[PDB]
């Protein structure tokens, strides 16, 4: 009777209650044991599940530690990244009905889901997480295949970064804790600046943008330009040293590849979603930099609601608990009947 | 409208999500 909502990220999965403002369990998405609970491993590398008996135990974990409930008993949502593959799409199919014996699931594109968290049916998404980032074009609910972008630079990467110019201040950040530790410095004290050249002057100039914290040690760093250099890379990739033009030339280059007949709806709803959009400063970077590629009289409008680390998840829950939903679901008769390629016809 | 054009209506739409 309730349906399940499981967003499975690259560095978090975040589940729940289909119809619940938020999910009840996020955890990371990680094998030594499972989760909160060998190395670790990480079964989705961005975006795109590579280890399939580990994506498992993540899933088992979910049901029965997590949500403390049996997936036999109840619809399931799941999300995939943009342009995830037929074979994957359907080898999710199968380990649900055929492992979990769920009695209906469905699967849903991450970034179409956030567009629909916003109240939007059509619109471009920015959708940047812990190991992907795309730009995702979507009409009607449709994500624009031949428009997706793809970028592999997001949240992990900023981290890592970050660790590698503090590495390059003295202060060595290498091992899996001190990761953690550096990511956790990056969600606190980072920002992205309104103008990139500008930002390094005043940084320069005065110790007004600085801030500090403690090191678990007892040792206090200062950062300074870190604060805004780290997701700066996010606009200029060659930072880490990619060749990809950054996030506001892909989201022209994807709005580029639609029709010209949508293109007023895509720059007028451009959400941003997932926990790498939620730099502050990042939404109105954005707005300058698409104004500044976008036709003279185009109108631009972001929106990057203050809830966008779990918008993915939360227009699963809206979705999976809408009564014009419930025809929709891949019922476990119809499984039996078409088996996994189901999966192409209903999702 | 199909059943489809009744969903994408009813996400613009948009409800009332619980407190967890
Ligand atoms: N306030 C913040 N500022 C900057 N980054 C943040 C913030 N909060 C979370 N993040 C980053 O967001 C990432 C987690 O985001 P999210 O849960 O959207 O990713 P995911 O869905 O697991 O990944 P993906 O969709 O790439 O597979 C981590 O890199 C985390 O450090
Ligand atoms: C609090 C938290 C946030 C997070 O995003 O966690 C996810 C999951 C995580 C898994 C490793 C870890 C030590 C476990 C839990 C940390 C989970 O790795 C990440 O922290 C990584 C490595 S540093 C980074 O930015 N992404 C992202
Ligand atoms: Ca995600």
């Amino acid at each position: 009777t309730t349906a399940l909502v499981c967003d499975n990220g690259s560095g978090l999965v975040k589940a729940g209650f289909a119809g619940d403002d938020a999910p009840r369990a996020v955890f990371p998405s990680i094998v030594g044991r499972v989760g909160d609970e060998r190395t670790l491993k990480y079964p989705i590398e961005h975006g795109i599940i590579t280890n399939w008996d580990d994506m498992e135990k993540i899933w088992h974990h979910t049901f029965y530690n997590e949500l403390r409930v049996a997936p036999e008993e109840h619809p399931t949502l799941l999300t995939e990244a943009p342009l995830n593959p037929k074979a994957n799409r359907e080898k999710m199919t199968q380990i649900m009905f055929e492992t979990f014996n769920v009695p209906a699931m469905y699967v849903a594109i991450q970034a179409v889901l956030s567009l629909y968290a916003s109240g939007r049916t059509t619109g471009i998404v920015l959708d940047s997480g812990d190991g992907v980032t795309h730009n995702v074009p979507i009409y009607e609910g449709y994500a624009l295949p031949h428009a997706i972008m793809r970028l592999d630079l997001a949240g992990r990467d900023l981290t890592d970064y970050l660790m590698k110019i503090l590495t390059e201040r003295g202060y060595s950040f290498v091992t899996t804790a001190e990761r953690e530790i550096v990511r956790d410095i990056k969600e606190k004290l980072c920002y992205v600046a309104l103008d990139f050249e500008n930002e390094m002057a005043t940084a320069a100039s005065s110790s007004s943008l600085e801030k500090s914290y403690e090191l678990p040690d007892g040792q206090v760093i200062t950062i300074g330009n870190e604060r805004f250099r780290c997701p700066e890379t996010l606009f200029q990739p060659s930072f880490i040293g990619m060749e990809s033009a950054g996030i506001h030339e892909t989201t022209y280059n994807s709005i580029m590849k639609c029709d010209i007949d949508i293109r007023k709806d895509l720059y007028a709803n451009n959400v941003m979603s997932g926990g790498t959009t939620m730099y502050p400063g990042i939404a109105d970077r954005m707005q300058k930099e698409i104004t500044a590629l976008a036709p003279s009289t185009m109108k631009i409008k972001i929106i990057a609601p203050p809830e966008r680390k779990y918008s993915v998840w939360i227009g699963g829950s809206i979705l999976a608990s809408l009564s014009t939903f419930q025809q929709m679901w891949i019922t476990k008769q119809e499984y039996d009947e078409a088996g996994p390629s189901i999966v192409h016809r209903k999702c | 409208p199909s059943p489809r054009e009744q969903l994408m209506e009813s996400i613009r739409k948009g409800k009332e999500l619980k407190q967890i």
